[PDB]
């Protein structure tokens, strides 16, 4: 297998791969969440530079994790279907195992934990 | 072995006997038959007495590590479904368990999950398990409604072990008691059936087929 | 076959015999009685290997029914079921023995007493105040344990027959069609129609 | 092994 | 079992141990398994406790009959013969094996017979599970010409090598001797190396001690 | 399907001074399903007393067999059976049924009415006679009786102490056995009374 | 076909007091009707004022003694010279034994020592580590000749108060190491009699907070 | 066991080792297979030694009620008697047995009855699990009309290797010579036959 | 999942007061075939230390070839390798035990019975027994086969408990043992008359002693031996 | 589990599944469930191999979830019956094999139609008009080749269910203690409570 | 049944 | 049993 | 089979009969049962042929891996190739093989190999169904230093009668001589050997 | 199978 240690520290005490990740969410289209007395809200940039889109069948920017949760998120596209695809099955295990559907402070941890294995594991960024 | 628990007004009676037998051949009767998992969780044993202890001891691990996780404690349901998952895996092994997983949490309310080596999952109010389990259903199913005072629900549990303990030859040695409540679970004692049977054949005028 | 208890109370022995017949997947019947009466005060329930069961009971019936005749005379309970022990503890060693259960239920008249007696197809007899063959015991016993009585009427007799049938029919995993019930005391055998 |  | 015989100088010798099991359990501590067919034929047996027993006493019935018919001392071929046959026709199932000896007007004879039904001829024999710890100390200690105490050291040290070596074997030894011209002597525990050491505690309990129900006197008159 | 533990039961026997002791549980079950509490295992024809153990219906039928046998010894002796002789003749009737026993542990217990000597003796289901000084053992709890007696006896006790010490032996081997107890009979024997006791035991 | 399992004989036996504990076995070791060795013992100091026996299949109880003993010397390594309580032992024995759930030690195991409290301890398991602590346990051969001894003589079952009606116990009471080793030399002699893979020899381990000492009878040898 | 007979010039030889079988144990070391049926008609046994004791002892039998009413039986009889037991019997019977003896009409005869109860007339003849390992030595040795010492030294060169090679038998070496002469029993002991 | 094809018989062996002896025929049996005459069973491992060896013959050469290897493997980066750290016979055992467990715990049994004679080096004797299911044993007197039926009850005449030892000279103690070699001759149906014996004693070392033979044999009684019962010619 | 039978009528699947879990001599269960919600318009009921039947409803229904999660969108019965399929197909040469029978009830909304599905646990499968599993479909199949109708209501369907208990309560051995019933149709799945 |  |  | 090897004064002679069997029907009745491994080291082949053939075709691979690396490997070399073989593979294997080549140094030589996998180096060796017959005769009949006319007629006579004996051997006598003078192969027919 |  290919096992370069590509997350790797520096003099200063940086990651720098981890670092130049937050640069490419810098980078992506605007998300916010506001939450109020009874409901939370997610809204949504989408880059203006295109037109001819087809919105009916574009990837929407908010996923349904369950159905009862949904992700948002800044950055790259293609990075995030990874961490949805995960996040939607873990939601399904743990309804399979607790029988008890996730919450939300559980599945954020399941995704962060993702997140932070993939910075020190080798061959992958 | 026989081993009951039943849900009713005041909570959850449990109740099992204490002997081990390897053929006929009595090898203990001070068996610990209920494992106290945590304040509010038991787990009755029946079948290998190797496989029930150590399972569920196992089980009681599992259960810690999720409340240190997810800082709450572990559902019924849940603990339940780790044990049949475990031994759902097993499954033509040769593993020999019948267990009852029996608790209270505020979601659930007291709940009882039947739980055994075939990989069978049950949710009930009334369940009897091991050798003697029809020996207890007999007395228990007869003279049980929902409204049983505590007292009375707990002398129920207790006579329908020492009816058990009586017929099946395979059970015996004394009675273990246990009462479940919203306030979690509570000790009401070991009941040696050498004196217990000849204090409820004289209190209670039963038991006449034996020599009085 | 399947089903056959036995309670003795103060003044009777009172049977209960389920009446389902089945072979295979289908209940060929559910209106058998399962009983054969042996002489007026003496009456026999009985279970096991089909075919075995009727012809076993139907040649008791017919050697009591000579001796009575032979003699002018009833055999007393206790003669009866020694007769019908030997007989199934010599079939044992045939070559193809008799694999019948039963139970026999009977009011001797010499003494004033009502007497059940629980035999099984090795020829093993037991007088007991309560009986049952096969799968039944398993509830029964129990439960007979508890509630009996050694001085109930007949009536407190068939209302803890009652729990019994209940018992049976919550916990059992067969449909075995309900009983019949009989009471055998000083004036005969009678069958309670309604139960 | 025993059992129970 | 263990059992041996050996001839002598003018007569032949048995021995047996006294050790009866039920699988790994001492049944009896000290049975008798040298058995009288007539008063000078002797007959030692191991294998199954109550076919030993029978087909000896049924022979035993038999000669006795016979000797009465013929008006003569019976022989041990006669023995031999009526029990060879007889276990023979039970193709095994009657699990007697002996070890027959005794004298008569024609001599002194040693015998066994196994249960299928075959006889054996000879100077020293042993049979039993503990019949090759015999064997080993009659290989090596037999010779020809042996006097009469020779002959009983021989056979009684053979036995002991099965009660110290064997765990079908223990307790003690029988000796049964049958001199020509003599009467047979039957030496009930010739040895007793195996006695009980004295307890270290008396278990006799308080009276009153056990907890009763019930009495009554029983009939046993008319 | 091992006729000999289908039923459960014991019985156990033990010599005194001038006197014998002989005792059995009283359980009669099916497997593990407790059947009867009032099966006794021990009988007698005058003074001679035996105990059966195992199948059921052999000890019932071996009983009837021995009324049979004795009654008639009676009518044309014009005696009582002696328990030497009786001895011999339940083993007699065992070995005729050789190769299709009845599947028994008898025990043989009393006393000799011409010589005042007490008698015991043991016997396997095809007729092999073990006598001896001290205690008969038999039954499913056989193990456990041979364990409690060989370390409980002593000889030379007076019946009220042989009471105690046989009682004992019976109780606490009977409740290392699933199939053996359910009450408990034992029978002290001398010259010419007989005391018959029932014992207090657990019930389970 | 190769059967992987063989057995031994012989039969172990463990009694705690008060402040004191014991775990006696006899020295004979057998196959079939042969014997090994009348000096084989087997029963262990495993350091930390631990005794151990594991009595069946004398490979196997080897194997898990080894195991158990190496197991003690990495709990030193790894938890700082820490002492392995009593129920510590059991517990870790449990999971030797359950390991092997599906190719099982052959053994009945016992251990013995002191409680945190400076209390005897007996703890026993079954071949697969189901346990249990108790007064008193014999394991192996003789097992079922003994145990109902000591239900008996060490927990005073079926014995009541004499004169009470049998309806006062005999009161429980903890026994002196005399006359502890007084029911276990009467529990060996008596299983030595009636069972023919006891034998040979008796060793006694006791365990004080003193320390592990050794006591060893002479046994009958047939 | 290993057994022979073999006819030469003035009559026949039987041979036979010592040795009786339990499993691997040596129940008998100093057996006699060599068995006689009349004066001069004996027979090597093999195979089960309870059967052919009692096969042999009712072909005694048989023969000795045949001299009462007819006189002598001629070799030729005796197997048959044998045959006829072994084989209606074959089904609960394992005897492997040689028939030999001396008529003054028909010199020496071996008649030799394997398990099946089928009956073969030969010169010599070798049976027993030893026997297995002699075919090639005997075949090659063995001539018609020997002389007695001639006789005796391929018996005993024979037994020799088959005890040699063969676990199941050993022992001594028993012979039995039939002639007009009478009956001769030989021994020959360890030391000698084993270094031949 | 093993059938052992050709075989040695018993190994017998006993302790004397200075040392140890044991011994084994020269056979190697093909069923009831003895089909090998010149098979040594005894193997000595260094000066201190003979193994001796029954049943599966394949796997005694396989065994034999482990034990030269350990005496190879001990020599490696050892400059007291025929001094303090010479192999020990307790050493050569407890390997060969932990093999013989290993096998049978893989269903794959060496099938032979073992013992391993010799004299430690503080000069105590060592004889302990092991077999393909790994269960090991120490007694004054050892043997594996018919030898353990035959042999031991009249080795253990000799020497009966450890205080017999100091009492048993090297002459008496290899009378014993070539005694009990001859009455196996007499009785066993796969045993041979050649033999091999070894004595390791703490002063004269190891004694191989081959192509010995079983002698002083009792056959004249034979000869009066005629018929099964009333045979009489 | 035991007795289970779907029928399938003009604008419903009508699944009905018996209630008793029997262990032994023991009916330790008399209100069981046999059945699982796949989606919103699709039920699948189960009987089998103890432990085997909940573990395989419970794993493809968490599947079906996911698989609607993902593309926000619900999979036709006839989709779900081939992911089924091919599960038990694969499953029956594994080490070890689920043992389960299922039926799966469903409307499929861009037809507008009802569909039943009857699969085996060796991956067996047939869409029926009305279909059964184990010892049942010997009295039911017959029972609907008769009065069977393609065009019956939701209320005819229903009747010609209690015709099949009815005849399932008179002829079966043993007592399954009646059955749950659930309607699947173009609003989704509900249960009847009164049966 | 016992044996000798 | 017996063989030769 | 019948196989055979016997070591001489100038080497060593192998011997085999030629008939291969399946069941009681002759699969083949001019086998060649001698096999070379090398120049001069060849075996004997008995018990299954496939098995054999594979285990043959295996050592010759290995020893001219070997020859390549080191040179003439030695006879017993060659054997310990083959028992490796045969013993880690007992379970599967029904193999009865003899080894026989010939050094400069070692003269002729001979190793068995039977079923178990187990290594005897003897004079001379005998094996397979037939040789059951035999070994009373080659016992009697063998000679160390017997010359290569004496080696050559102790074979034939001896194979001769294991052909005679065993039904499952037969055909023709093959074999293989191994001196310093090189390779030579005999065969000897039916109407030679029969009537010896 | 072919055997030789
Ligand atoms: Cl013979
Ligand atoms: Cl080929
Ligand atoms: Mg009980
Ligand atoms: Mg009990
Ligand atoms: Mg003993
Ligand atoms: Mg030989």
């Amino acid at each position: 297998g290919y096992d370069r240690a590509l997350s790797i520290f520096s003099p200063d005490g940086h990651i720098f791969q981890v670092e130049y990740a937050l640069e490419a969410v810098k980078r992506g289209t605007c998300a916010v969440g506001v939450k109020g007395k009874n409901c939370v809200v997610l809204g949504c940039e989408r880059r203006s530079t295109l037109k001819l889109q087809d919105t009916r069948i574009t990837p929407s920017k908010v996923s349904k994790i369950d159905s009862h949760v949904v992700l948002s998120f800044s950055g790259l596209n293609a990075d995030s279907r990874i961490l949805i695809e995960k996040a939607r099955v873990e939601a399904q295990s743990h309804r399979l195992t607790l029988e008890d559907p996730v919450t939300v402070e559980y599945l954020t941890r399941y995704v962060a934990g993702v997140q932070q294995r993939y910075t020190q594991s080798g061959g992958v960024r | 072995t026989t081993t009951l628990a039943f849900r009713f007004q005041g909570g959850i009676i449990v109740a099992v006997d204490s002997r081990a037998t390897a053929g006929n051949w009595v090898a203990s009767q001070t068996v610990k038959k209920v494992i106290e998992i945590n304040p509010f969780l038991l787990g009755t044993m029946a079948g290998g007495a190797a496989d029930c202890q150590f399972w569920e001891t196992w089980l009681g691990s599992q259960c810690r590590l999720h409340e240190l996780r997810e800082k709450e404690r572990i559902s019924v349901a849940a603990a339940s479904k780790i044990l049949s998952n475990l031994v759902y895996q097993y499954k033509g092994a040769g593993l020999s368990m019948g267990t009852m997983i029996c608790g209270y949490t505020r979601k659930e309310g007291p709940t009882i999950y039947y739980v055994d080596s075939d990989g069978t999952r049950l949710k009930g109010d009334i369940f009897c398990v091991g050798s003697g389990q029809t020996f207890a259903y007999g007395v228990l199913d007869s003279n049980y409604k929902w409204d049983l005072s505590v007292e009375d629900a707990l002398y129920l549990g207790k006579r329908s072990i020492l009816a058990a303990a009586h017929r099946d030859a395979y059970s015996g040695g004394s009675v273990n008691l246990y009462h479940v409540t919203e306030d979690g679970w509570i000790y009401h004692g070991n009941h040696d059936v050498g004196e217990l049977f000849w204090k409820v054949k004289e209190e209670e005028g039963s038991f006449n087929n034996v020599i009085g | 076959m399947d089903i056959i208890l036995g309670i003795r109370v103060q003044d009777s022995v009172i049977l209960a015999s389920s009446k389902a017949v089945t072979r295979g997947i289908s209940v060929l019947k559910d209106s058998d009685d399962k009983t054969r009466q042996l002489s007026p005060h003496t009456l026999m329930s009985f279970a096991g290997e089909a075919g075995d069961t009727v012809q076993f009971a139907e040649y008791i019936q017919a050697n009591i029914q000579l001796y009575s005749i032979r003699e002018d005379y009833e055999l007393s309970p206790q003669a009866v079921s020694s007769f019908v022990r030997q007989e199934l503890a010599k079939s044992i060693r045939s070559r193809r023995p008799y694999q019948v259960n039963v139970l026999i239920g009977g009011y001797d008249k010499k003494k004033n007493k009502p007497e059940l007696y629980q035999i099984d197809y090795l020829g093993t007899k037991v007088e007991l105040p309560y009986g049952a063959h096969g799968y039944s015991g398993f509830y029964t016993f129990s439960l007979l344990d508890h509630h009996y009585r050694p001085d109930m009427t007949t009536e407190e007799g068939l209302d803890l027959l009652k729990l019994c049938v209940q018992e049976l029919e919550k916990r059992m995993p067969m449909d075995f069609k309900g009983v019949i019930v009989k009471i055998v005391d000083k004036d005969g055998i009678r069958q309670v129609d309604d139960f | 092994a025993p059992l129970x | 079992t263990t059992i041996v015989g050996v001839k002598f100088n003018n007569g032949v010798v048995i021995a047996a141990d006294t050790r009866s099991t039920q699988g790994p359990i001492v049944a009896d501590k000290n049975c008798a398994k040298l058995h009288r067919i007539s008063p000078k034929i002797w007959c030692a047996g191991a294998g199954t406790a109550a076919d030993t027993e029978a087909v000896t006493q049924l022979i035993g019935s038999n000669i006795e009959l016979h000797s009465l018919y013929t008006s003569r001392e019976p022989r041990v071929v006669s023995a031999l013969q009526m029990l060879k046959q007889h276990l023979f026709k039970y193709q095994g199932h009657i699990g007697a094996y002996l070890i027959v000896a005794g004298v008569d007007p024609t001599g002194s004879h040693l015998f066994s017979i196994h249960a299928h039904g075959s006889t054996d001829v000879g100077y020293y024999l042993s049979l039993g599970s503990g019949s090759l710890a015999a064997m080993a100390v009659l290989e090596s200690h037999w010779k020809q010409d042996l006097t009469k105490e020779e002959a009983i050291k021989l056979a009684s040290d053979a036995i002991q090598a099965g009660i110290w070596n064997d765990l079908g074997s223990g307790s003690n030894v029988d000796v049964c001797v049958m001199e020509i011209g003599k009467d047979a002597e039957y030496l009930r525990n010739y040895l007793t190396p195996n006695v009980r050491e004295e307890k270290q505690k008396s278990y006799k309990f308080p009276r009153g001690t056990t907890a009763v129900l019930k009495e009554s006197i029983v009939n046993i008159c008319d | 399907s091992d006729p000999s533990s289908i039923n459960g039961g014991i019985v156990v026997a033990m010599t005194g001074k001038d006197c014998v002791a002989i005792a059995c549980d009283l359980r009669l079950g099916s497997q593990s399903l407790g059947v009867s509490n009032k099966f006794e295992k021990i009988f007698h024809y005058g003074h001679v007393f035996l105990g059966i153990t195992g199948l059921a219906t052999d000890v019932t039928t071996l009983n009837e067999m021995f009324r049979y046998k004795t009654n008639l010894y009676k009518l044309k002796e014009e005696r009582a059976i002696e328990p030497e002789t009786f001895t011999q003749l339940v083993s007699s009737s065992l070995y005729e049924r050789r190769f299709g026993p009845y599947f028994v542990g008898p025990v043989v217990a009393g006393i000799n009415s011409k010589s005042g000597k007490p008698f015991i003796a043991g016997f396997d289901l095809i007729g092999c006679i073990d006598e001896a000084k001290d205690f008969i053992v038999s039954g499913t709890a056989s193990d456990q009786l041979f364990g409690m007696c060989e370390s409980l006896y002593e000889p030379n006790l007076e019946p009220e102490d042989l009471f105690e010490t046989i009682s004992q032996a019976l109780l606490n081997a009977a409740d290392r056995d699933a199939l053996s107890g359910w009450g408990a009979v034992v029978y002290i024997i001398k010259k010419d009374e007989v005391v018959k006791r029932y014992l207090k035991m657990r019930q389970d | 076909q190769f059967n992987p399992y063989g057995d031994n004989g012989g039969t172990i036996l463990g009694i705690a007091g008060e402040d004191f504990a014991v775990l006696a076995g006899d020295t004979r070791n057998i196959t079939d009707y042969s014997i090994n060795s009348r000096y084989e013992p087997k029963v262990f100091d495993c350091g930390d004022n631990i005794v151990m026996s594991a009595n069946g299949f004398a490979a196997d109880g080897d194997a898990l003694v080894k195991r158990f003993k190496n197991s003690v010397k990495w709990y030193h390594f790894d938890h700082n010279d820490k002492k392995l309580s009593i129920n510590s032992a059991a517990r870790n024995i449990q999971h030797l034994l359950y390991g092997k759930r599906f190719f099982p030690y052959y053994v009945h195991t016992i251990i013995a020592g002191l409680d945190e409290d400076g209390k005897g301890a007996v703890y026993s398991f079954d071949p697969v580590g189901s346990y249990e602590r108790e007064q008193c346990r014999a394991g192996g051969a003789a097992a079922s000749l003994i145990m109902p001894f000591l239900d008996n003589q060490v927990n005073f079952k079926n014995q009541y108060e004499p004169g009470t009606n049998g309806k006062v116990k005999k009161p429980l009471k903890y026994l002196s190491v005399e006359e502890v080793i007084k029911l276990v030399r009467d529990s060996f002699t008596s299983a030595t009699e009636r069972h023919i893979q006891v034998g040979d020899g008796l060793e006694i381990l006791i365990v004080t907070k003193d320390g592990v000492r050794k006591e060893f009878y002479e046994l009958k040898r047939d | 066991t290993s057994i022979m007979a073999v006819t030469f010039k003035d009559g026949v030889i039987l041979g036979a080792d010592s040795r009786t079988t339990t499993g691997a144990y040596i129940a008998n070391r100093v057996t006699d297979k060599l068995t006689r049926v009349h004066d001069k008609i004996w027979c090597c046994r093999s195979g089960s030694a309870a059967d052919t004791q009692a096969i042999a002892d009712i072909v005694q039998y048989h023969l000795e009620l045949y001299t009462s009413q007819y006189g002598t039986p001629s070799t030729e009889t005796a197997a048959s008697v044998f045959k006829e037991l072994c084989y209606e019997n074959k089904d609960n019977l394992t005897a492997g047995i040689i028939v030999a003896g001396y008529d003054d009409k028909n010199k020496g005869e071996v008649y030799t009855i394997p398990l099946g109860g089928s009956v073969h007339k030969l010169p010599y003849a070798i049976a027993g699990s030893g026997s297995t390992f002699i075919y090639g030595y005997c075949d090659k040795n063995f001539r018609e009309n020997m002389s007695k010492e001639e006789t005796v030294d391929f018996i005993k060169h024979s037994l020799s290797q088959a005890i040699k090679w063969d676990g199941s038998s050993g022992g001594v070496i028993r012979m039995v010579v039939l002639t007009a002469a009478g009956v001769e029993r030989l021994i020959f002991y360890p030391d000698e036959y084993e270094q031949l | 999942t093993q059938q052992p094809i050709v075989t040695g018989t018993s190994v017998i062996s006993m302790k004397y007061d200075n040392g140890v002896i044991i011994a084994a025929d020269n056979l190697g049996s093909y069923g009831s075939l003895l089909r090998f005459n010149g098979v040594e069973r005894l193997i000595p491992v260094g000066d201190n230390t003979v193994v001796g060896i029954s049943g599966d013959i394949s796997d005694m050469q396989h065994i034999e070839r482990l034990l030269k290897d350990l005496v190879t493997e001990n020599a490696y980066d050892n400059p007291l390798a025929d001094a303090e750290e010479a192999l020990e016979p307790s050493y050569i055992f407890e390997y060969l035990a932990t093999v013989m467990y290993q096998r049978r715990s893989k269903m794959n049994p060496l099938w032979n019975a073992i013992i391993v004679a010799g004299v430690q080096s503080n000069g105590d004797q060592f004889l302990r027994y092991v077999n393909l299911l790994g269960v090991t044993y120490s007694s004054p007197t050892l043997a594996t086969g018919f030898g353990a039926h035959m042999a031991n009850p009249l080795l253990r005449k000799v020497v009966d408990r450890e205080s017999d030892i100091p009492k048993t000279t090297v002459q008496v103690a290899e009378e014993a043992i070539v005694n009990a070699m001859r009455v196996l001759y007499y009785r066993d149906a796969r045993s041979s008359r050649n033999f091999s014996l070894a004595i390791i004693d703490k002063n004269t070392g190891l004694t191989f002693k081959k192509n010995l033979q079983v002698e002083n044999m009792k056959w004249d009684f034979a000869k009066d031996i005629k018929g099964y019962g009333t045979q009489k010619i």
